[PDB]
C-alpha cells in the first residue's frame, strides 16, 4: 500500500547528499539511501511478480494475448525485414553490373 | 492485457532507476563556454525525468486502478479459436526460419568461396 | 600494359572488397533479423 | 582440401546443432579475415531471455 | 591411370584429379589457385 510514496521519499533522500545550504557522514548518506532504495525497489518486483503472476494463473487468457502479442511484433518485425532485405537484395544488383 | 500494464509499470520502474544512474553518471562528469552545454544537457535531463515520473505515476494509478484478489494464491501447489492462430503460425514462423537457414546456408557456402579468394590473392 | 592492366586489377580488388564489406554487412543485419525473433 | 573439408565438418555438427537444439538460442559468426590453414570462429549458445546478464 | 590421379586421403574419403582432354560436382578454387601457385 501506497508502496511509489516511500519509495519516492527515498528519492529526496538521495537528493540529501545533493542539496544543502567529515566524509563520514556522505559515505552513510549515499550509502543508506542507496541500499534502502534497492530495498524499495527490488520489493515493487517481487510486488509485480505477485501482481502478474495473479494474472498469469488466475485467468489464461492474458497469457495468451501477450503470447500473441509478442509474436505479432515478431511477425512484423520478420517481414519488416525480409522485404527490406529483399528491396537492399535488388541494391547490389546494379552495385555488382559496374563493370 | 492487465499483465501487459503491469510490465509497462515493471519496465516504467526500471526506466526510472536507469535515468537515476544516468543521471548520477551525467553530473560527475563536471566538477567546477564548456559548462553551459552540460547545464543545458542535464536541464533537458530533468524535464525528461519529471516527464518519466508524471507517467509512472499515471501507470501506476492505471495499473492500481483494478486489486481484490490477495496474494498467497499465487504459489504453485502440487495438490478459444485464438488457440487454432496459434497453432497455426507456430508452424508457419518455424518453416519461415528454415526457409531463411537454407538461404544464410547458401551465403555461408558464398562466404566459404569468397574467404579463399583474398587467402592466395597474392 | 603491365602497369595499364594492373591499375584495373586494383580497381577490381577495390570493387571486389566493397561487396564483400557490403555483403557480408547484409549477412550479419539478416542473421540479427532471425535473431531478433524468438526463434 | 582437408582445410576446406574440414570446415564443411564444423558447419554439418553446427548446422546439427542449430537445427536439432532451438532451445537457448544458437549463434555462429566468422572472421572476415581468414588464413589458408586456420581459421577463428566464434559460437554462442546463450540463453532465450536474459543473455546480456549471462557473460 | 592415364589421366585420373584418384587420391584417397581418409578412409571415408576419395577425389579424382582428371585432366579433361576435351581435344576440341567440381570446384574451382584448387585450380584457381594451382594457376598463381605456378606463376
Amino acid at each position: 500500500s501506497t508502496l511509489v510514496d516511500e519509495l519516492e521519499s527515498s528519492f529526496e533522500a538521495c537528493f540529501a547528499s545533493l542539496v544543502s545550504q567529515d566524509q563520514e557522514e556522505i559515505r552513510t548518506g549515499v550509502d543508506q539511501c542507496i541500499q534502502k532504495f534497492l530495498d524499495i525497489a527490488r520489493q515493487t518486483e517481487c510486488f509485480f511478480l505477485q501482481k502478474r503472476l495473479q494474472l498469469s494463473v488466475q485467468k489464461p487468457e492474458q497469457v495468451i494475448k501477450e503470447d500473441v502479442s509478442e509474436l505479432r511484433n515478431e511477425l512484423q518485425r520478420k517481414d519488416a525485414l525480409v522485404q527490406k532485405h529483399l528491396t537492399k537484395l535488388r541494391h547490389w544488383q546494379q552495385v555488382l553490373e559496374d563493370i | 492485457n492487465t499483465a501487459s500494464l503491469c510490465r509497462i509499470g515493471q519496465e516504467t520502474v526500471q526506466d526510472i532507476v536507469y535515468r537515476t544512474m544516468e543521471i548520477f553518471q551525467l553530473l560527475r562528469n563536471m566538477q567546477l563556454g564548456t559548462y553551459q552545454d552540460r547545464l543545458t544537457k542535464l536541464q533537458d535531463n530533468l524535464r525528461q525525468l519529471s516527464v518519466l515520473f508524471r507517467k509512472l505515476r499515471l501507470v501506476y494509478d492505471k495499473c492500481n486502478e483494478n486489486d481484490p484478489i490477495p496474494v498467497e494464491q499465487l504459489i504453485p501447489y502440487v495438490e478459444s479459436e485464438e488457440r487454432r492462430e496459434i497453432a497455426e503460425v507456430n508452424k508457419k514462423l518455424k518453416q519461415k526460419n528454415q526457409q531463411l537457414k537454407q538461404i544464410m546456408d547458401q551465403l555461408r557456402n558464398l562466404i566459404w568461396d569468397i574467404n579463399a579468394m583474398l587467402a592466395m590473392r597474392n | 600494359r603491365n602497369q595499364q592492366l594492373r591499375t584495373l586489377q586494383e580497381e577490381c580488388d577495390r570493387k571486389l572488397i566493397t561487396l564483400r564489406d557490403e555483403i557480408s554487412i547484409d549477412l550479419y543485419e539478416l542473421e540479427e533479423e532471425y535473431y531478433s525473433s524468438s526463434s | 582440401a582437408k582445410h576446406i573439408f574440414l570446415r564443411s565438418r564444423a558447419a554439418a555438427t553446427i548446422d546439427s546443432l542449430a537445427s536439432r537444439i532451438e532451445d537457448p538460442q544458437i549463434q555462429a559468426h566468422w572472421s572476415n579475415i581468414n588464413d589458408v590453414y586456420e581459421s577463428s570462429v566464434k559460437v554462442l549458445i546463450t540463453s532465450q531471455g536474459y543473455e546480456q546478464i549471462c557473460k | 591411370v592415364k589421366n585420373q590421379i584418384i587420391s584417397q586421403p581418409f578412409p571415408s574419403l576419395q577425389l579424382s584429379i582428371s585432366l579433361c582432354h576435351s581435344s576440341n560436382d567440381h570446384l574451382y578454387v584448387l585450380e584457381h589457385n594451382l594457376h598463381l601457385l605456378i606463376r
